[PDB]
């Protein structure tokens, strides 16, 4: 879909999920946007070290 | 069958506000955008606002910013305008419109189909019924051949006003003018009929000036003189 | 900000006639670009997206190209249908619009039968002296119309209005009026209103004397 989905400005509405605690199951829908705590320290707030 | 609706005509005073609606049906309104847009008379295309039915994920033109609200209700299947502190020039004819559901670019926004429009006025005035006045020539030997005869119309606020000719039965030969607006704010058009100069001494001709803000209705009789 | 500019404010040709409308940007909008038309009274209505794609049940005889900076829209034959107002729009950053290019039907050239009209008893009652001044069914729009009391030239406190392009024989009709307080209306003789248009090789003349 490089005709429909690329833009010369690059096209930034389509996503991914990089973090999760846990890999999902066949067919479940992830919505959450919690932060992702990668190191040992938990975090609170928008986002953190 | 898409159809799409707005709430109709609204008058307002200058710094105040006013709410336009969108009704959508047949199709799934939470499936693509809805566009507002307005064209002042006489004038370009503006648009202002952009609002996802499915999210309320909302976003605007740089001058409409903390002026206008986007809302909708997706149980009612309706989008919503919400504009305050009215500008005089807010005057406009006013429009929702639909993103497109199929064969597009991903980013593209469109126009597909267009609602029924919102006449939307802003004004210092208050309403006021029309008054009405005969057009003819100096006596009757000064038309020659063929004339033409008339009815102005003064000092109406409530936009709207329809001139009709013997309740309809004369329509051929007639123009009726887009109206103009007055430095007091009220409006004022004319309209005219052209006619064979012999049968205005054989028949009279009558003219019907309908307001529908005031509710008044006006037949008068355009006679030589 | 992106600027739509859009060449012609309006344009006048024939049935079975060619008409190419321009588009253009502040920068590349690469291929970024929709196209519309307004009919008289009624919404706007898409016709080209994507600087080039047909939209779905219009009429093959519309076309649409250009990319990067510059966009063309094109018709081969302008029936009376395709009357209306037409405007591009852009969508690399917001929807934005073009200016609004008019059509107008060519037809063969016509000059204004002319009238005018006394201020009504009914306006002697209502203490207005409204004049009015008719030019009617005459083609090329521009018809400059002037205004003069006892042969003294007039501006400023009249206004003026003129029709949609009839389907009748492709022809425009307007109405000018001067606006007058009986304090001056009471005093002056002679009332005129003047015409110059394309139609007319010299200027024509149509006017009253107060009380007669
Ligand atoms: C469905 O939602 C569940 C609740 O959020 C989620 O369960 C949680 O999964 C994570 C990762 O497996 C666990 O995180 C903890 O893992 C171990 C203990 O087992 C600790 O050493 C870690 O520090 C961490 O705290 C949560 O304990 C667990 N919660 C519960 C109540 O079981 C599921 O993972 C979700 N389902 C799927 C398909 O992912
Ligand atoms: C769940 O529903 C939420 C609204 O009902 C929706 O929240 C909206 O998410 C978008 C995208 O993240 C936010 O977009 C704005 O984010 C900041 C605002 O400061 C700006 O940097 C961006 O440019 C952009 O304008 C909205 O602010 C946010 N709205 C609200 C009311 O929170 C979620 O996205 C939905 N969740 C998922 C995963 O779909």
């Amino acid at each position: 879909s490089n005709n429909l989905d690329s833009k010369v400005g690059g096209n930034y509405n389509y996503l991914y999920r990089l973090f999760r605690k846990s890999n999902l199951k066949p067919f479940e829908r992830d919505i959450s946007t919690e932060i992702y705590q990668a190191g040992s320290t938990p975090c609170n707030g928008v986002e953190g070290f | 069958q898409v159809q799409l609706v707005q709430s109709g005509a609204e008058v307002k005073k200058p710094g105040a506000s006013v709410k336009v609606s969108c009704k959508a049906s047949g199709y799934t309104f939470t499936g693509t955008y809805i566009h507002w847009v307005r064209q002042a008379p006489g004038q370009g295309l503006e648009w202002m606002g952009w609002i996802n039915p499915n999210s309320g994920g909302t976003n605007f033109a740089q001058i409409f910013q903390g002026r206008v609200t986007l809302t909708r209700d997706t149980s009612i299947s309706t989008a919503y305008m919400d504009l305050n502190r009215l500008k005089s020039d807010d005057t406009a004819v006013y429009y929702c419109a639909r993103d497109r559901v199929l064969y597009g670019r991903s980013f593209g926004w469109y126009f597909d189909v267009w609602g029924a429009g919102t006449t939307v006025t802003v004004s210092s005035a208050s309403t006021k019924g029309p008054s009405v006045f005969p057009l003819a020539p100096c006596s009757r030997s000064t038309s020659e051949s063929t004339a033409a005869l008339g009815c102005l119309v003064k000092d109406y606020f409530p936009e709207p006003v329809t001139v009709s000719w013997n309740s309809g039965a004369l329509t051929s030969g007639v123009h009726t003018f887009p109206a103009v607006l007055q430095s007091s704010g009220l409006y004022s058009l004319s309209s005219v009929v052209t006619v064979p100069s012999s049968s205005l001494g054989t028949k009279t001709y009558t003219c019907n000036v309908d307001h529908k803000p005031s509710n008044t209705k006006v037949d008068k009789r355009v006679e030589s003189k | 900000d992106i600027q739509m500019t859009q060449s012609p404010s309006s344009l006048s040709a024939s049935v079975g006639d060619r008409v190419t409308i321009t588009c253009q940007a502040s920068q590349d909008i690469s291929d970024y670009l929709n196209w519309y038309q307004q009919q008289p009274g009624k919404a706007p209505k898409l016709l080209i997206y994507d600087a080039s794609n047909l939209e779905t049940g219009v009429p093959s005889r519309f076309s649409g190209s250009g990319s990067g900076t510059d966009f063309t829209f094109t018709i081969s034959s302008l029936q009376p249908e395709d009357i209306g107002t037409y405007y591009c729009q852009q969508y690399d950053n917001l929807p934005t619009f073009g200016g609004g290019t008019k059509l107008e039907i060519k037809r063969t050239v016509a000059a204004p039968s002319v009238f005018i009209f006394p201020p009504s008893d009914e306006q002697l009652k209502s203490g207005t002296a409204s004049v009015v001044c008719l030019l009617n069914n005459f083609y090329p729009r521009e018809a400059k119309v002037q205004w003069k009391v006892d042969n003294a030239l007039q501006s400023g406190n009249s206004q003026e209005s003129v029709t949609e392009q009839d389907s009748k024989d492709s022809t425009y009709s307007l109405s000018s009026t001067l606006t007058l307080s009986k304090a001056d209306y009471e005093k002056h003789k002679v009332y005129a209103c003047e015409v110059t248009h394309q139609g007319l090789s010299s200027p024509v003349t149509k006017s009253f004397n107060r009380g007669e």
